[PDB]
């Protein structure tokens, strides 16, 4: 009974923010992969 | 989790909120496009300690507070 409700609620708020961060983490990894390989069908890009 | 009568908020129709099953009014911004609940409030004595019943807005835009009267006999705004 030291921190059941306190640490549980802290992990709950960070858990919901982490669920949003899970979907956003998939989107973040997708943004990094897109920025690493987005010129797969470009028409002779040099400065780009 | 299965919420209990969620509703909207003020100044935009994106950051909605609603009393979830854990005991608080879980909020989420529709402009951020999040599938599950984006940020859930603390479900402690501040929110509904017991189950949830209903959530809504409070007053006009001058004092629109997210007020939820749950299944714990409390209107937490």
């Amino acid at each position: 009974s030291y921190k059941l409700d306190p640490y549980v609620q802290r992990l709950a708020e960070t858990v919901f923010n982490f669920q949003e961060k899970v979907d956003d983490l998939l989107i973040i990894e997708e943004k990094i992969d897109l920025e690493v390989r987005s010129l797969e069908t470009c028409m002779y890009d040099h400065k780009t | 989790s299965a919420v209990m009568s969620a509703t909207f908020a003020k100044f935009h129709p994106n950051l909605v909120v609603g009393g979830t099953y854990s005991g608080q009014i879980v909020l989420w911004d529709n402009r951020s496009n999040k599938r599950t609940p984006v940020q859930r409030t603390p479900l402690s004595a501040a929110a509904h300690t017991h189950p949830v019943y209903c959530v809504n807005v409070v007053g006009t835009q001058n004092a629109h507070n997210l007020i939820s009267i749950s299944t714990d006999g409390k209107i937490c705004s």
